[PDB]
């Protein structure tokens, strides 16, 4: 009985609820992307998430979705990877911020 | 930061960061 997707390592933080997922790609909701070095992540999209501290700077390397660039994210708790934030890179872009979070980083599975 | 993730592209300046960080992916 919740709407919660919290860390699944530390299961103490809630990152998002359900009601956060939107599909910024019409690859829907939650797709599979391949990183430069052959990881895939099922990467869900939602419009806000808490309780995720950020690594390094933002980047467009190879982003997923052109126009953002990516920024690591991880549990303030146990600072297991989560996902990452994305941020647009032109005025034009909507929206400016989502995250994208990797399915096996979440409870409960998506 | 010369020391790159290559699960998710998290870049640290610190070894010790990245040997921090690779373990968590465990
Ligand atoms: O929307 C998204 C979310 C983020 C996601 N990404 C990007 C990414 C990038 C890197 C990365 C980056 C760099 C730096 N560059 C290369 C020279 C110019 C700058 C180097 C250099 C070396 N390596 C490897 C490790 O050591 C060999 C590098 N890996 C590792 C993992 C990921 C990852 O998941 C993605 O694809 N798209
Ligand atoms: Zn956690
Ligand atoms: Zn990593």
């Amino acid at each position: 009985p919740s709407t919660s997707l919290s860390c699944k390592q530390c299961q103490e933080t809630e990152i998002t609820t359900k009601n956060e997922i939107f599909s910024l790609s019409l690859s829907g909701p939650m797709a599979a992307y391949v990183n430069p070095h052959g990881y895939v992540h099922e990467t869900l999209t939602v419009y806000k998430a808490s309780n995720l501290n950020l690594i390094g700077r933002p980047s467009t390397e190879h982003s997923w979705f052109p126009g953002y660039a990516w920024t690591v994210a991880q549990c303030k708790i146990c600072a297991s990877h989560i996902g990452w934030k994305f941020t647009a890179t032109k005025k034009d872009m909507s929206p400016q911020k989502f995250w994208g979070l990797t399915r096996s980083a979440l409870l409960p599975t998506i | 930061r010369p020391f790159h993730c290559n699960q998710c592209g998290a870049s640290f300046t610190q070894k010790g960061n990245l040997l921090r960080h690779i373990k968590l992916h465990s």
